[PDB]
């Protein structure tokens, strides 16, 4: 008749998102500023901080037999679908920038990892801020993958299909490219040295197996929906994980971002 | 894992000197209908994948892909296809 | 017609206050079936029908908003019907208990109630009170008020009754029932049998009430009924395989049209609802109104009201003299306006007005019945439609007809437009033809016409260790463990879990009974206690029968199961079949062909059913999934963790029975020790559990068990032999034989169960699974316990011919199994030749099926015609239309029939049956039953066809004396023997093997000898001239 | 979004209801027995004992904005229309003793204050018990015309509308009828010597006063629902009970049960 | 005609993936007035009725169960225009609350906005954005799409900007408008008329948005739209 006990503490826990993650949630594009100084939105603080919404949502919708429960699970659902659509707009109003870093592995053709929050548009220019965080969109397709594949709908036409195929092909050649990192400062010395960074050749290596033969349509797909992945790229990051392993990188004898693969 | 493989020569006169060695191998003639191709028709047809002309988006670079792909059985317009490893 | 819309309704208003609302009871809201006499008699089934009828002038009060309070009145006139007939059955909830768990006419809800007590009038004996309508047509009526909008339903109590309530309606399908006009049948001996009209209100009324809340818009998630889809689906074969006859004395009956229209409108097939519509109209329709059914003797003239039974013989005697209800023409203007057609409102309309009498205030009655008086009773006989006939309520008598009157309120509003169709039938229950997308009612996504249903299916396996040996093969098999929130349950462990649906101590009602659940059931996807579950078929279980370890088997049960579930499941959202995959099945040979069908399931297509597989989790993000609040409400979050699926981490018997049962010395237990075989300890603890006790003791331990681990040894390893002494000893049943026997039974084949030479039991009617086990093994068989066993088989391999191949099964009235076993095993001494044949208890199940399947084939091959007419005979098929022929044989003949020492008359049998009657079906057979000599019998069928292309084709040759086919039979055999001596003098002198194998039809076929046989007896005698047909000579 | 807290103590206060009340309601007919001893019912008893539950069904029905709220407000509700329903079946069950009462006002006419719990009947005779309590039926005929003000739906049909009128003939002597009273016993004596007592009189009073031109299925009633109670008989009892209190009755110089009246 | 109805389906498939959705903007959704000549035109009503389109077929769709995933595709592609449209007009937010203070044809929200960025291209004064028939015709194709199962309004901000739309609509009676043509009038002199056609549809906007709940039968109370029965009666 009443409110599981579970629920009252997951409304706790409801409270608590609502008035820590999800009221700088941006209405117009659904991102998630860095805080009140930095006004601009990162695509892996976004993609990292949205994961609280995804496990109260889930939390809800494991318990939703009455209207209000529907209504919570669905409202954090679809603030999470919300943010990856945001970021997805993002990342597609700059298509060409991903095609030119698909022939080319160079830093001035990388996504920037920092987007403006209130129109979906780019904060500074290409060379303003290191950009070229292979661990970011990394992050971003594995919990693409992982949503889709928990029932929530974020991409929506098959030309999202090819954009998120011709992403993976953006973060496939993450073994062999040098990137600024999980800390948007490249090397040791930090004087604007991209190194190969043991936690985003490991975050990519797991988009390309989770995201690998899935469904972006969901259940309700069909082949034109399936985004294909070959083994061979992501046991290439495999292989130089375990050779790079336990370090992060070259200069780097340890990084707790290692945490993030391991 | 074991992995399969099917030692495959170009002609019947190869494949006559391995008969006498007390081996069993097809042509490229006997195979088919399966289609044997190199790898690189592989990394060719694979840049098809994600292409979307008015996104401006052509599909993946020629990338060679190791001995992983080329051990796939993969289905092209309902005809089975077989790609061989590019270390030959 | 310039009347205020005030007018037209206070012109309904008077006419249900003065007939029908006056006589409501004030203290039960029940309606009284006698206005006068002081009756206190009220029957369920109308005084459902009288709230209804306010209920719909009561929609129509709602265009008004100066309504001056005639709307409450008329609305919560139907609540206060509605809640005293709730009121009414708790009174008997006891009865509600007993006929959930043994469904019976003396544990069955009641149907006359005290008018103004609701207390029990008629015991069982006195009236026969299992009515299915009556409860149906309330749950049906029930959520039909409730959507409109009225409050009927008060407490969380009242759920649970009408909760079980669906579990004594889930079980129409197979519990006979005495029908709308509480006889039974046309012979009235108090018989039960199965109704088409009682059987499809029921389906209505579960496709209504399935998750319907019955506190309206004021209500959650615990007030929502829960009806098993495959208790539905069951009851939904039934009434399709009954239509178009109401019964099985009833070869068409008026009380079909609320089965077919209001309330039901139960038949989603236009078709079949076109062809049960006619044989209503053409057979039943009348001056006065419809007849009830053919040959019909309630109030007639010719019937002795002292008597509540009518004599076998006194049937023929109401045949055109049958009263004619003018009820039934309002039912028919309801369907005019309901399905758009506006003349069946008009020409219904005008047969109503002549028959229509009124009160001396001007209100138009509706008579119940109009008999003919027994003055005209010979010219209505003689010229049926021509003699008045007298009504049996008039008005100014004080006696009215409230069921009658009730639907005149409906079918007038329909008919002056004001109610529309759709409030007066607020959950659809009559959809146009744009039918698409109604729950559990035959109209998926697809409609009406398309049944390419895409069935999700996740494979689930066993072991760790099989699934790695499956995805080395190609077969990408989850397991249990991977998937967490899923929890994967045994189809026994959702009954659990289903014993707590409808649980009311107060009125002490145990909810629903321990029953298997179905493929429609298991479909679903369920959540307990707030863990994800999903729970794979029956068809998986390895307890129940002895027939699912062979993977042969197990590759068809998939098969049929998954067309099942594809033409029978309607849901909004797609069923989920999950596979379990055992050692046992990958074992030995038996990977080949449980590897061909996954590898085809991989495809998406497996037996004509489309398949969509992937993950678990993949298949169930978004589906509509099950809700089980009935486990939380009751606060039983604690309730015991149910035990989910766990992964886990060679010659013929050299021991005769006879030679070792004749054996008197008790040494034969060690000869168990000196014996090797599997099969033989299935015997020497067989016999030790009779010899010496049930639960002795042995090496092992308790010999009770010993048989069960031999039986679960025997069935893994493949030596069948065993496995059918251990489930013989052990006295196992297959809950699936139970509904199997009924499925048979109402589609007209009579199930009889006793081996070939021995007492065989005749199953007219169906019964429980209580029942049948004792018929199985204690009753039937003495002389082999393993009969039972291989008899328990094919009653499920029939069940799956019957569905797969129905017309496989044509031509035969019985399928007499026993008789098959027979036929199963004298094939093998043909297929055998010169050598020791195989033996039935040593063949695997799917060889004994495909046996089944080879030898009940139609055109039999390659069989020398006598092998074929060994099979027929013994298999007792007869030609189609055989039946209909012998009546028109024996319609023609003075001396009737005589077949092997019985005799078939003309008379009573003519005047007591019909050409299409089911009953003269079993006299006939019952006529033939004495020949023993099985290709005599089709020797018989064909003389008797013969005889049939003579006479119909022939008419003006008849019979003089007695017709005795014996002789028959033999002077075209000595006729023909006289030929083939003069061929080649055989020497076998009384031997009809020569005749069995000679062709029915050819140069000198068997029939042209047969027909030579009935030329010359038709020809001793006289040949009459016919009025129809001059004579040239 | 969340339950308020008065939801929270008032699903207290339906778990303490059901295990004290409700639980015994008997599902056939919605009465409720004495005690588990005692196994029938008494009419005054089922009417007070409700009362309870329709102060929850109304007060969860001024925060019904939910499902699971406005499902127990409506089970609350309709389990009170249910018992005034059920004794409405048992006081119908014996017109001819409402209608021999209200011409001869004798103690052998009267409707029984105790009905079978289980079937709706009458389990003693007219002799075997003190049955004529005028207070009784009055609180049933106050609550239901309370009930029919606030909404509830008891009454369904003009036949009901009849026998409350003709109730209401049956209390309406009540200010000159002697009954056994609130105890069932008569006098202090108690011999079986029926007497005025004040809480009878004043419980016909204020169910008069309640019946007034109350249109008795509610809003959605018209003239043919309004139960008319001449103010002739309203005030005698007024008078009566001035006369009597502080006394309840000529035996008695003052009895408690004038906290019903009062 | 033994044509199967899958393939008379793909007939339509065909024609609306080849000509209305090979055009949809990847990354507003919206779809351009002019198919060819690099212009960055995008109006409201136009990919509004390219969505009911796509919506129609998805809809159509619906009644085959193996269907290769186009239900989902172009219920989902309906689904990206009508948010792409939402996300236009939060992004012009501050005009919507400007609109609901005081309607003027100068606080209107835009009628065409930037087909690959979704921001405002024409000015003012180059274009007369007051046309009621583009949010009108957004909110009644919102309702209709979330009523066929078409899980477009994600968050509660969502509801609120939407209400606040309904605000800005409730307001039509009184706000003359330059229509469905984006003229005015005959006279093209830039001139405000009140039109039946703005006034019809943003009437049947607000019929169908009152007291609809924008989660679908996902939602609850919070997720209902509340409109004001005057206006609408105005
Ligand atoms: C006119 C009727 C007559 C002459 C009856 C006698 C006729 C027969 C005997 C011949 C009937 C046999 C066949 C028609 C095949």
């Amino acid at each position: 008749r009443s409110r599981s006990n579970s629920g009252v503490r997951l409304d706790g826990y409801a409270r608590l998102v609502q008035q820590t993650i999800l009221c700088h949630q941006n209405p117009v594009t659904g991102l998630l500023p860095a805080s009140y100084d930095q006004k601009d939105a990162w695509v892996r603080d976004n993609v990292y901080s949205i994961l609280a919404v995804w496990g109260l949502g889930l939390a809800y919708r494991k318990n939703a037999d009455r209207d209000e429960d529907k209504a919570k699970a669905y409202e954090l659902e679809q603030s999470v679908v919300k943010l990856m659509r945001g970021l997805l707009h993002c990342m597609i109003r700059q298509v060409d920038k991903v095609e030119s870093f698909k022939y080319s592995q160079s830093t001035k053709d990388s996504l920037h990892a920092k987007y403006n929050t209130k129109t979906c548009a780019t904060v500074v220019g290409d060379d303003q801020w290191g950009h070229l965080q292979l661990d970011a969109t990394s992050v971003y397709l594995l919990f693409l993958a992982q949503m889709t594949a928990s029932g929530l709908h974020i991409i929506h036409s098959l030309d999202e299909v090819n954009f998120i195929q011709n992403l993976v092909f953006y973060i496939e050649a993450a073994y062999k490219t040098a990137d600024f990192g999980i800390w948007e400062r490249g090397d040791k010395t930090n004087q604007g040295i991209s190194e190969l960074n043991a936690s985003s050749v490991g975050m990519a290596k797991a988009a390309l197996e989770a995201l690998d033969e899935l469904d972006l349509f969901g259940v309700k797909g069909g082949p034109q929906s399936v985004i294909h992945v070959l083994a061979d790229e992501v046991q290439h990051c495999q292989s130089i994980l375990n050779s790079l392993l336990p370090r992060a990188s070259t200069s780097k004898e340890v990084d707790a971002s290692l945490l993030s693969v391991v | 894992v074991v992995v399969q493989v099917s030692i495959l020569a170009e002609t019947e006169e190869i494949k006559t000197i391995l008969k006498d060695k007390g081996i069993y191998v097809e042509t490229i003639a006997e195979v088919y209908p399966i289609r044997v191709q190199p790898a690189r028709i592989l990394s060719h047809i694979y840049s098809s994948l994600g292409c979307n002309n008015r996104m401006k988006l052509s599909g993946r670079p020629y990338r060679h892909m190791g001995v992983l792909g080329t051990s796939k059985l993969y289905d092209i317009r309902k005809t089975i296809f077989t790609f061989t490893p590019q270390f030959i | 017609d310039n009347e205020t819309l005030w007018d037209k309704l206070d012109h309904y208003y008077r006419i249900v206050k003065s007939t029908l609302l006056l006589y409501q009871s004030p203290t039960t809201g029940l309606f009284p079936t006698k206005t006068c006499g002081g009756d206190q008699k009220a029957k369920i089934q109308d005084s459902l029908y009288c709230a209804a009828g306010a209920w719909a002038l009561a929609l129509a009060y709602r265009r008004i908003d100066d309504d001056k309070g005639r709307t409450h009145e008329l609305e919560h006139s139907a609540i206060k019907c509605m809640r005293g007939i709730l009121y009414c059955y708790m009174r008997q909830a006891d009865k509600v208990q007993q006929f959930k768990q043994d469904p019976r006419p003396t544990t069955c809800l009641h149907s006359v109630f005290n008018v103004h007590t609701g207390d029990e009038l008629l015991s069982y004996e006195e009236y026969g009170h299992l009515q299915i309508n009556a409860v149906s047509l309330y749950l049906l009526y029930l959520v039909e008020m409730i959507s409109s909008g009225l409050q009927i339903i008060y407490n969380t109590d009242e759920v649970s009754f009408i909760q079980n309530l669906v579990f004594c309606v889930e079980r129409v399908y197979r519990v006979p029932d005495f029908g709308v006009w509480e006889r039974g049948s046309k012979y009235n001996n108090g018989s039960t049998e199965l109704h088409s009209s009682s059987v499809g209100l029921a389906k209505a009324a579960l496709e209504a009430i399935n998750g319907f809340n019955l506190f309206g818009n004021q209500g959650c998630s615990w007030s929502v009924i829960f009806v098993d889809l495959d208790a539905h689906n069951r009851n939904r074969q039934t009434l399709c395989s009954l239509l178009p006859r109401e019964s099985r004395s009833h070869n068409t009956d008026a009380a079909l049209l609320p089965c077919i229209s209001y309330p039901a409108f139960a038949l989603d097939d236009e078709v079949l609802f076109s062809q049960t519509l006619d044989k209503v109209v053409r057979k039943l329709k009348g001056k006065y109104g419809f007849k009830r059914f053919l040959r019909d003797g309630y109030r007639t003239s010719l019937e002795d009201p002292n008597r509540c039974y009518y004599k076998p013989a006194e049937i023929k005697l109401f045949d055109g003299i049958e009263c004619e209800f003018p009820i039934f023409f309002l039912y028919m203007m309801i369907d005019g306006v309901f399905r758009g057609n506006p003349k069946q409102v008009q020409e219904y309309q005008d047969l109503l007005t002549p028959v229509l009498h009124h009160t001396t205030e001007g209100y138009p009655v509706v008579p119940k019945y109009y008999y003919v008086p027994a003055d005209f009773v010979e010219y209505e006989k003689n010229n049926p439609g021509s003699q008045k006939r007298f009504p049996s309520n008039c008005g100014r008598d004080g006696k009215l007809f409230l069921w009658g009157q009730a639907l005149y309120i409906i079918a007038k509003l329909l008919a002056d437009e004001l109610i529309s169709p759709k409030d007066i039938d607020p959950v659809q229950r009559y959809v146009p033809l744009k039918d698409q997308r109604n729950v559990s009612m035959r109209f998926s996504n697809q409609g009406p016409l398309e049944n390419d249903l895409v069935v999700h299916v996740a494979l689930i396996a066993e072991s760790q260790r099989l699934q790695v040996f499956l995805n080395t093969y190609g077969i990408q098999t989850q397991t249990p463990q991977q998937v967490e929130p899923i929890q994967i349950w045994p189809q026994q462990e959702l009954v659990k879990a289903y014993l707590q649906l409808g649980i009311n101590e107060k009125l002490g009602l145990s909810g629903r009974p321990d029953r298997p659940i179905g493929c429609l059931g298991t479909s679903k996807i369920y959540r307990i206690l707030g863990k994800t579950v999903v729970c794979y078929p029956i068809i998986f279980d390895l307890s129940d029968f002895y027939m699912s370890q062979d993977v042969f088997l197990l590759i068809d049960d998939i098969k049929n199961a998954l067309q099942f579930i594809k033409q029978y499941w309607k849901m909004h959202g797609r069923p989920l079949f999950l596979v379990l995959i055992r050692e046992d099945n990958i074992r030995g040979s038996r990977f080949n062909p449980i590897l061909d069908m996954l590898a085809a399931l991989k495809k998406g297509i497996i037996g004509g059913v489309k398949v969509h597989v992937d993950r678990l989790q993949t298949l169930i993000s978004g589906a509509v999934v099950e809700q089980l609040d009935f486990l939380r409400i009751s606060d039983t979050e604690e309730l015991p963790e149910f035990k989910s699926f766990e992964e886990l981490e060679g010659q013929q018997p050299d021991v005769n029975i006879s030679e070792w049962k004749d054996k008197p010395t008790h040494e034969i237990l060690q000869k168990l020790n000196d014996c090797s075989c599997l099969a033989s300890q299935a015997i020497l603890l067989g016999i030790l559990l009779k010899r010496e006790g049930p639960n002795f003791i042995t090496k092992e331990g308790t010999v009770s068990d010993h048989i069960e681990r031999v039986y679960r040894r025997a069935g893994s390893q493949k030596l069948w032999l065993a496995v059918r002494y251990g489930a013989a000893f052990t006295q196992k049943f297959s809950s699936s034989i139970a509904p199997h026997i009924t499925t048979f039974l109402v589609h007209g084949k009579q199930v009889t169960l006793g081996a070939f030479g021995h007492e065989e039991e005749v199953i007219s009617n169906p019964l429980s699974p209580r029942v049948i086990q004792n018929i199985i093994y204690y009753k039937c068989n003495t002389h082999d316990e393993r009969e039972a066993v291989i008899q328990q088989e094919l009653v499920i391999h029939i069940g799956w011919i019957i569905s797969n191949n129905p017309e496989l099964f044509s031509g035969m009235l019985k399928i007499r199994i026993g008789w098959i076993i027979h036929a199963m095993e004298y094939e093998l001494q043909i297929r055998g030749g010169d050598k020791p044949a195989l033996d039935l208890y040593q063949l695997s199940p799917s060889e004994v099926k495909q046996l089944l399947l080879d030898i009940l084939q139609p055109q039999q091959n390659g069989r020398c015609w006598l092998n074929r007419r060994q099979i027929d005979g013994s298999l007792n098929r007869t030609p189609t239309g055989f039946y209909d022929r012998v009546w028109q044989i024996l319609e023609r003949t003075p001396n009737g029939i005589i077949v092997a020492g019985k005799h078939l008359p003309q008379q009573p049998t003519l005047s007591d049956m019909t050409m299409y009657e089911m009953n003269f079906s079993l006299l006939v057979e019952d006529t033939l039953g004495n020949i023993d000599q099985p290709q005599y019998r089709q020797i018989v069928v064909e003389l008797l066809m013969v005889v049939s292309i003579v006479l119909e084709r022939n008419p003006e040759l008849e019979f003089q004396d007695k017709v005795d086919l014996d002789r028959l039979v033999k002077e075209a055999f000595n006729e023909f023997q006289k030929d083939q001596s003069r061929l080649k003098e055989i020497e076998k002198q009384d031997d009809m093997t020569s005749f069995y194998n000679t062709p029915p039809l050819g140069k000198r076929g068997t029939c042209s000898y047969l027909t030579k046989a009935v030329m010359n007896l038709l020809l001793e005698g006289e040949v009459k001239p016919n009025n129809d047909d001059p004579c040239l000579i």
